RNA sequence: UGCGAAAGCAGUUGAAGACAAGUGCUUGUCGUUCGUUAUAAAUGGCCUCG
């Protein structure tokens, strides 16, 4: 999953009522039948401005406009294509505002204007669906009223949810069938959820409930796949339809630091369970299913950002991991200005596998049994080590041990508790400071043997060791997790025998084939020739070692004259092996007339 | 909230008494014939012989007075002594029980109890209305007393009068009529034949006079006594030998008749009721019926266990009844009862409980006797050094894993048992057996292995395992090449892939590798694949050198092909190896040694922390659900949250799990649920004032990341094996067989 | 008790053509042009060679039709879709309409042209429509009604056009291909004789076939090249042959386990099967005496025994068809007869492979040094000589060397009084040593190529 | 026998009592015990129902 750089579609225009940024995303209304994963197109109503359609590839670019006065607000926009009475058509429906003094819902067919018709309307339009199939515009008031018109706008149907100030309603379908589920506010934090299906009247009424704890004013909703996700105090509330029981809260710790007023917080769903979250300049791609971060990103060139609508991908049934979101960008300056921007999102495979190590979510031993059967303090020892005068070992192994109760020099199963990984790191932080030079505590040769070693402390690790021979020759037999070119180098650096044996078993035994020869190709032609030298001076893993080396040098870089010897020394060995075989092999495994002298 | 309960039997109870043989069977079949009657380690069947299924079942634990009881049944007797479906049960200690069966138990039965001094209760018997019983009293050889057993109605007591007494009784039978005991003595030994319920019959002569010289020239095992009977009559005793020599005996004039097939020592003899006939069963595998009159001989080869028992039980002997034993198990001694028709020799009923393998031996099982030392069998002067070994290893020697591996099927929740060469479906909801199918070559039941063939290793079932869908079989066999040879230590390890449709119920074989991996590699740990990733025909095998081979099955090719590897040549060998893959399917987790990795399924490699660095080896990697991951280590447990990758809790295993058990075994001790929680079982020994045999276990309920502990139980037995069922509720198998369950 | 268990003793599409196991070789007087299948059952298939056509019976697989009123060289025997009826060509340039399978009555003769006419194929789509291509490089289009003018007359062509093929789902396009190297297409609802577009393959076009209805596979010069009209380009080509090729025909919907096949003549020998689903790839192959001309194989709804066959410059015509107790040693086993056991797999004429099973039964069952107990140089040279010759098989070669130690560890003492035993052993010595010297390269060999990855 | 990998790495195989044979002495044995992690070989091979 990643996200990509926003482009610019347009630059939005300088109206008063768009100069307030936290309520621009409301003036700017994006159609949903233009705008999904195969549409090219994007209808637009920027309120005051006009209603514009774009075409998004190969460039952005502005296709058709139809103005609007600047005193009218957008409150609801739709555009779809069909066929009219038989001619291939485009309908637009949108809604526009003067003052609250009249309310105007108009549609408008064009050929792919072909119509337009004007007429007033109850209350506030506030979502428009087109069906094409039926030649049927539907209407949603905020008294409560579904109005279904054709498109000359003849009121055909009227149905009321009986409940006014309706403040979110969302359109669906499911099996082939027309949904719709609305939401209106009650006192007391109370809201009536009535879901309705589309079909003598053409709107029967499936569920109606009533939702308590439910705020709006600080409350941000988005829909998808059934899924009611709303965001208020950094907490993400999911509730399933039909009858929208909440199902499940994930706390967002990113935004519960964000002071409440002055952070743009934007909101919406881009596939199963994934959603967009943008705070200011700042984006976020995230799963709430597995509560991970799959992206990041923040735009530095602009203030905010604000979503304003995504084309959401249904990945269980789609093999595309790619779409596209749209939002309001406000950039910093004196003059802010502000554009219309296009994002492109990959939201992934919507697997586990995404989702590892992105949680946004931020030891000590438990007994088994709380209470006549065989059986087979981390900060104050810091404390009393730190105490401790440089270059006093013996002070510091005998605290160490004592207060540990550790009988043994080398990391032994008894010593469970101590493997904890805090301690032990600020012990070693402890030794490298407290301890210099030659002399080391035998708190070090405890730690080498222990298998939790931190991996931070592992680089250098040999470089320290190299003065004491018998601390070198510990870390290689036991301590975990060294890393390879560490002892690549230093394999071909020491010219003792026994270390080079050990490191060799050591390199091959905690290191694949493929991993070990890239690296071995790093070192220099020089010391892999010196290498080669001290074999011409068990040993068959040293033996597969020098094989290793050959590939790695390759069969340009070798030269004759070395060669003709080591093809010499191995011809050598050749019989001597063979030889040795078969004495292994060999460990494992009357006549008619005679002559004879008796003795009396 | 959860809840443990017994649900399965046991291994049908046995006269497991060294002395006496010739009537370890206990079973008795009813007077009217149509129902046999079983006595269990922990339950009493009838089973009606014309359907061949139970009718009737009688558990110990239903009734208070049975459990507190149950001590071992030594003997059934059809009816009530005191007084039309009674029987009387007699236990060693000495109470008697009257029971019914046919009806609803009662749960106030007649319990009495027979004083006895110091004595443990062998056998009784009955002619018509009187009864006698044999006791056993204390050279390494147990004496016994012949008491004479009345009810008094006035006092409603059963008293014992005394008749007769033996010391140092080696070897003894009892007729077929019940009313003459042949018995052995060293008083090097006499044989003494003596009428119960009369004095007609009272005989004694040296083992030496029917003992043959050449055989005294010759080894002990010529001399060696097996089995003894004694016809009705008295006029004749067979004695059995080790070397497999039958000789029948006359007692008027002590005359010697060597009948010789059996090539190893005879186990079980008997006479016919008329005398006639005399049935052999030993080693072979074959039970002989040997013709008197010709010294003709017919066979019932091929029977499952070698034949430690056999008699004629009918009033005109129109069954078998003979004893199985499935030596190939040296774990545990696995008996067969079989009930045969004698006109047909057809199985008219068999009978067994569950017959798992554990990987030790337990308590105090021991081969049986052979002609000469073998991994199946004692020799006669191994068998007191094998028991002094074998009691010495339970209490010194700390590696006492006992533990089985045991398979469920999700389609029909059948129990699948990996034998030994077989696996045995047994149906624990009904209890009873429902097949037992060879899966692998070798010499299996091609014959009865005899002599240095006995010491031949045939292949062994390491790893069973079913695909998430179930009709898929995938098994791991290992091959053991024969010993004396230059391809003597070269293992060959096989993998098969076996079907069969839902109302099939043989498997069929389908496709077979051989040496998957390479040569000599073993196949340490296998997986199926989820329902995700190729609907559930996939399947993981991994080896102790790291390696990882993802298995599919080919439409195309309609066989298992090997779609991806992972070859990294590692150097160091370890058999502890755990893999888990997500439900999802996307990932893998690979613990090997000491190091866990996550292995992206896509590209078969690495995840771009995908290493884990643990304290010690992993025994088992399993994850509860898709967050969190439960890996258990040698010397603890530990939850960590894929999530953020943080150890949630931890827990020290190192008091109870430090080397009791081998490497592996974690997994199927380790049993997870994939909707509630995940279960740890852990067995420890109780000793008070040096370790003693008897083992006590307790299970613990864990949550998802092992936050609380939703229930902790406690059962009295080795719970060898557990595991999730596929309903919410866990099954658990005891050393006992016994196949209890933990559920809400 | 139970029944005893009996002793146990390439790709899918590679296994099917296997299949076709029956040759029959048959000899025409002069080369064998083409070959042609009835579509109708039973299939019987129509060889043009020298002056006559001859039509085989699938079945008997023998001449049921010999048609000899053809005066000069004949060059096809195409059916019509019924099968009912066949067209041929002739050198003189006269096109014959025959009856199938009533040689004497002549329905349609139509004088194409002076020169020779090579190809004759009705179309199959329309039955009354009949093409006719010529050395005259017009490829007209005959109506059975009409036989005095050609119902239309394709031209375009500088070369000779000797391919001619109906696309199907497409009765209007027709394709020709030229000896120019280039592939035309026309339209006969147009007023036509002017290709809509032209296809170069560059070499001689020797057979254009029409695999699908989009797809058209060229086969030409060395290699044969698939072409989409949708894209008017070459998709897919493979020259693995290495003579030009020649014949191509194509079956689809057939019960092999791979669902289409294509087959293409080589003239090199080899006729080689092409699967379209994998891109049309070589899955298997077959070899004659010499050059391959004709090819063709029983259509889909054969409904009954398939059939491939083959034609040869030399007249020679190949069919392949695809036609739609317990042992001794297995006693001696059950019998515990072990020795006797031994010998039997040491008898003349024996599968080595059961031979192997026996010793591995022997082996498995524990029963090695007793086999060998009664034995002496007389019978113990048979098992010598077999584990002479089954050491050098890799399969054997444990086998071998586990029984021969054993023989050697048991009959020590034997081998020194026997001079016979001791050559055995000999040169024994000789061919595992050998069998050691091949090994040992192997290691060599095996390293060497761990170098290059 | 312990550990481990399968390769292997270490460590064991003692004492008493009784019996038999041969000549108090010698040898061999143990349905005898205590302690340690701790060749075989009585001529003797698998049913029938097509």
């Amino acid at each position: 999953p990643s996200l990509s750089q926003p482009f610019r579609l347009a630059t939005l225009p300088k109206i008063a009522s768009l100069s307030n940024f936290s309520l621009q995303a409301d003036y700017v209304q994006v159609a949903d039948g233009t705008f999904n994963e195969s549409t090219n197109n994007i209808t637009l109503g920027i309120s005051g401005s006009s209603i514009s359609q774009y075409i998004i590839n190969p460039t952005p670019k502005l296709t058709f406009d139809y103005p609007i006065p600047s005193t009218n607000i957008i409150t609801a926009c739709n555009a779809e294509k069909g066929q009219a009475n038989k001619r291939n058509v485009e309908i637009w429906a949108f809604g526009l505002m003067v003052n609250k003094g009249n309310y105007t819902l108009n549609v408008i067919t064009k050929a792919l204007f072909l119509s337009q018709y004007k007429i007033k309307a109850k209350a506030k339009v506030m979502s428009i669906k087109i069906d094409t199939k039926n030649s049927l515009v539907i209407a949603i008031l905020q008294n409560g009223l579904i109005e279904i018109f054709d498109f000359k706008l003849t009121l055909l149907h009227s149905f009321d949810i009986s409940y006014d100030n309706l403040k979110y309603a969302k359109w669906f379908t499911e099996n082939g069938t027309e949904y719709v589920f609305v939401l209106c506010p009650l006192q007391d934090d109370k809201v009536c959820y009535k879901l309705l299906e589309l079909t003598s009247s053409p709107i029967k009424e499936l569920s109606s409930t009533i939702i308590e704890g439910f705020s709006f004013e600080n409350s941000k909703l988005c829909y998808q796949f059934g899924k009611l996700y709303k965001l208020n105090q950094g907490k993400i509330y999911i509730y399933s339809l039909p009858h929208c029981q909440l199902q499940q809260v994930i706390e967002f710790p990113m935004v519960d630091k964000l002071s409440p007023g002055d952070d743009l917080i934007s909101f919406q769903p881009v596939s199963v369970n994934r959603v967009l979250l943008t705070v200011n300049n700042v984006i976020y791609l995230l799963d709430l299913l597995h509560c991970s971060t799959l992206s990041q990103r923040e735009l530095t060139h602009v203030k905010t950002f604000q979503l304003l609508k995504s084309a959401v991908i249904n990945s269980e049934k789609s093999h595309n991991s790619k779409t596209i979101a749209i939002g309001i960008s406000t950039k910093n300056g004196p003059n802010p200005t502000s554009s219309l921007e296009i994002i492109n999102i990959d939201v992934g495979t919507n697997t586990l596998k995404d989702s590892l190590g992105k949680s946004f979510q931020v030891v000590i031993l438990k007994p088994l049994f709380d209470d006549r059967v065989k059986c087979n303090h981390c900060n104050e020892v810091i404390e009393k080590l730190s105490a401790l005068q440089d270059n006093d070992i013996t002070s510091f192994d005998d605290i160490f041990f004592k207060e540990l109760k550790i009988k043994e020099e080398h990391y032994t199963e008894k010593d469970r508790y101590i493997s904890d990984p805090g301690f032990l790191n600020k012990v070693l932080d402890l030794i490298f400071g407290k301890f210099s030079g030659n002399d080391y505590p035998k708190t070090l040769t405890f730690l080498l043997t222990h298998p939790l070693f931190p991996l931070s402390r592992t680089r250098n690790l040999l470089s320290l060791l190299r003065d004491q021979p018998r601390l070198f020759k510990q870390a290689i037999v036991t301590c975990p997790n060294l890393p390879l070119n560490e002892l690549l180098e230093e394999l071909f650096s020491i010219r003792n025998r026994e270390l080079l044996l050990d490191i060799s078993f050591r390199i091959l035994q905690d290191f694949t084939r493929d991993s070990i020869k890239q690296e071995m190709k790093k070192l220099s032609k020089l010391d892999v020739q010196n290498f080669i030298e001290f074999i011409t001076s068990q040993s068959t893993q040293l033996f597969q070692l020098l094989s290793l080396v050959l590939d790695s040098i390759g069969l340009f870089s070798l030269e004759g004259a070395l060669l003709e010897n080591l093809t010499l020394y191995i011809d050598k060995q050749v019989e001597i092996a063979e030889r040795n075989t078969e004495l292994w092999n060999l460990i494992d495994t009357l006549p008619t007339y005679t002559m004879e002298y008796l003795d009396i | 909230q959860y809840k443990l309960s017994v649900v399965s039997g046991g291994k049908p109870a046995l006269n497991n008494l060294s002395s006496v043989t010739g009537n370890k069977n206990i079973a008795r079949l009813s007077q009217d014939q149509r129902n046999y009657i079983i006595p269990f380690n922990n339950q009493i069947k009838v089973y009606s012989v014309e359907t061949r299924q139970c009718v009737k079942t009688l558990k110990f634990a239903n009734n208070s007075l049975l459990s507190g009881i149950f001590e071992s049944i030594v003997k059934i007797l059809l009816g009530d002594i005191t007084v039309a479906h009674l029987i009387t049960v007699f236990t060693n200690n000495g109470h008697v029980i009257v029971l019914n069966y046919k009806g609803k138990l009662v749960e106030s039965p007649k319990h009495f109890k027979i004083s006895l001094a110091d004595e443990k209760l062998a056998n009784v018997f009955h002619s018509e209305g009187n009864y006698r019983i044999l006791t056993t009293f204390k050279n390494s050889l147990q004496s016994y007393r012949l008491y004479a057993l009345t009810f008094d109605d006035a006092k409603k007591q059963f008293e014992v009068a005394h008749q007769a007494e033996w010391h140092n009784v080696i070897l003894s039978n009892i007729s077929s009529n019940g009313k003459l005991l042949a018995h052995m003595c060293k008083d090097h030994k006499s044989i003494s034949v003596v009428s119960l319920f009369d004095d007609s019959v009272n005989l004694s002569f040296p083992l030496g006079s029917i003992l043959s010289s050449q055989t005294q020239s010759l080894s002990y095992n010529t001399r060696y006594v097996s089995s003894m009977a004694i016809d009705n009559m008295g006029q004749q005793l067979a004695v059995g030998f080790a070397s497999g020599v039958i000789s029948i005996v006359s007692l008027a004039d002590l005359q010697i008749r060597l009948l010789k097939w059996h090539i190893d020592s005879v186990l079980s003899l008997s006479f016919s009721h008329d005398g006639s006939y005399l049935l052999s069963g030993g080693w072979e595998k074959v039970m002989s019926l040997w013709q008197l009159e010709t010294n003709s001989q017919q066979f019932l080869p091929r029977l499952n266990g070698i034949i430690i028992d056999c008699q004629v039980l009918g009033p005109q002997g129109n069954y078998y009844s003979l004893i199985l034993q499935m030596t190939e198990n040296n774990s545990n001694s696995d008996y067969q009862f079989l009930l045969l028709n004698a006109s047909d020799l057809t199985s008219k009923l068999s009978i067994n409980g569950p017959l798992p393998v554990f990987n030790s031996t337990i308590k105090h099982i021991q081969q049986p006797i052979s002609a000469m030392n073998t991994k199946n069998s004692n020799s006669i002067t191994s068998l007191n050094h094998s028991k002094k070994k074998q009691s010495r290893k339970l209490i010194k020697s700390r590696r006492q894993d006992f533990t089985t591996n045991v398979e469920i099927n999700p389609i029909n929740k059948n129990l699948y048992f990996p034998h030994i060469s077989a696996v045995q479906i047994f149906d624990f909801y009904k209890n009873e057996q429902v097949n037992y199918q060879y899966l692998t070559s070798g010499v299996n039941n091609s014959m009865g292995k005899v002599r240095f063939e006995l010491n031949l290793q045939d292949p062994i079932i390491t790893d069973l395992k079913f695909t998430k869908d179930g009709q898929w079989m995938i098994t791991y066999e290992i091959e053991y090449p024969p010993n004396d040879l230059l391809s003597s230590k070269d293992l060959t390890h096989i993998l098969k892939f076996w079907t069969k449709n839902d109302n099939e119920t043989n498997w069929n074989l389908k496709t077979k590798v051989i040496n998957p991996h390479g040569i000599s590699v073993p196949i340490t740990k296998i997986l199926p694949s989820p329902r995700s990733v190729n609907n559930s025909q996939g399947c993981l095998t991994a080896d102790n050198n790291g390696g990882l081979k993802f298995w599919s099955f080919d439409s195309h090719e309609s066989n298992w092909c090997l779609k991806k590897i992972s070859l990294p040549n590692f150097n160091h060998f370890s058999n502890s190896v755990s893999l888990a893959w997500s439900q999802d399917g996307s990932l893998i987790f690979h613990g090997f040694d000491d190091k866990l990795q996550i292995l992206d399924f896509d590209t078969f490699k690495k995840f771009e922390v995908s290493e884990f660095t643990l304290d010690s080896e992993i025994q088992t990697v399993k994850l509860i659900n898709d967050t969190n991951l439960i890996v258990a280590t040698r010397t603890t447990l530990n939850a960590i949250n894929l999530l953020r990758g943080q150890v949630i809790n931890s827990f020290d295993l190192y008091p109870f799990v430090n080397g009791v058990y081998k490497n592996g075994h974690m997994d199927r001790l380790i049993t997870c649920d994939e909707r509630t929680g995940n279960i740890a079982l852990v067995i420890n020994q109780q000793l008070t004032d040096v370790p003693t045999i008897n083992y006590k276990s307790r299970i613990i309920i864990f949550d998802s990341d092992l936050s609380t502990k939703l229930g902790n139980f406690t059962h009295h037995e080795y719970i060898s094996w557990i595991g999730w069922n596929y309903d919410t509720d866990f099954i658990f198998l005891d050393i006992e067989s016994t196949l209890g369950v933990v559920g809400t | 008790s139970t029944a005893r268990p009996r002793i146990i003793t390439t790709t899918p599409e590679q296994r099917y053509w296997r299949q076709y196991t029956s040759a029959q070789l048959v000899k025409e007087h002069n080369s064998v042009t083409h070959i042609s299948f009835n579509p109708q059952h039973p299939h019987d298939f129509a060889v043009t060679s020298s002056t006559r056509v001859q039509i085989f019976s699938s079945r008997t697989r023998q001449v049921i039709k010999t048609f000899s009123r053809f005066k000069d060289v004949v060059y096809s025997a195409s059916f019509r879709s019924d099968g009912k009826l066949l067209c041929a060509g002739d050198a003189t340039g006269l096109v014959s309409v025959y009856d199938s399978y009533n040689p004497r009555t002549i329905l349609l003769s139509i004088n194409a042209s002076t020169h020779p006419t090579h190809v004759t194929k009705f179309h199959t789509q329309d039955n009354k429509i009949l093409a006719t291509a010529s050395d005259d490089r017009v490829t007209r289009l005959w109506d059975i009604s009409n036989a005095y003018e050609p119902q239309l007359e394709l031209t375009g062509a500088t070369d000779y056009v000797r391919t001619l093929s109906f696309i199907p789902a497409a009765p209007h396009l027709v394709a020709t291909g030229s000896y120019d190297g280039l592939i035309r297409l026309y339209d006969t609802r147009s007023s036509g004789s002017t290709p809509i577009y032209s296809l170069n393959h560059d070499q001689p076009v020797e057979n254009v076939i029409a695999v699908s209805p989009t797809q058209i596979v060229s086969c030409g010069g060395n290699n044969f090249k698939v072409w989409d009209l949708t894209s008017n380009k070459k998709l897919y080509e493979r020259g693995n042959f290495n003579k030009a090729v020649t014949c191509l025909d194509y079956v689809e919907n057939f019960d092999s386990p791979m669902q289409s096949a294509l087959i293409a003549s080589s003239l090199d020998g080899h006729v080689k099967v092409f699967d379209p689903l994998d891109n049309f790839q070589v899955k298997f192959g077959w070899k004659f005496s010499g050059p391959v001309l004709s090819c063709a194989v029983s259509p889909s709804t054969a409904q009954g025994n398939r059939h491939l066959v083959a034609g040869l410059s030399s007249g020679l015509l190949a069919i392949r068809t695809k036609k739609k107790r317990m042992r001794a040693f297995e006693r001696n086993i059950n019998q515990f007869k072990w020795s006797e056991a031994l010998d039997n797999a040491f008898v003349p004429g024996m599968a080595k492979e059961l031979t192997l099973t026996v010793l591995q039964e022997l082996r498995k069952r524990g029963k090695v040094r007793v086999a060998l107990y009664g034995r002496d140089e007389s019978t113990l040279e048979p098992l010598l000589n077999w584990c002479l010759k089954g050491i050098e098989d890799v399969r054997s070669a444990s086998i071998v060397a586990d029984w021969v130690a054993v023989v050697l560890e048991l009959y020590g003492n034997t081998l020194e009084s026997s001079p016979v035993l001791q050559e055995l052993m000999i040169d024994l010595k000789t061919k595992v040593r050998h069998e050691i010297h091949k090994s040992k390269e192997a290691q060599r060999i095996e390293g060497m190529l761990q170098l290059l990855t």
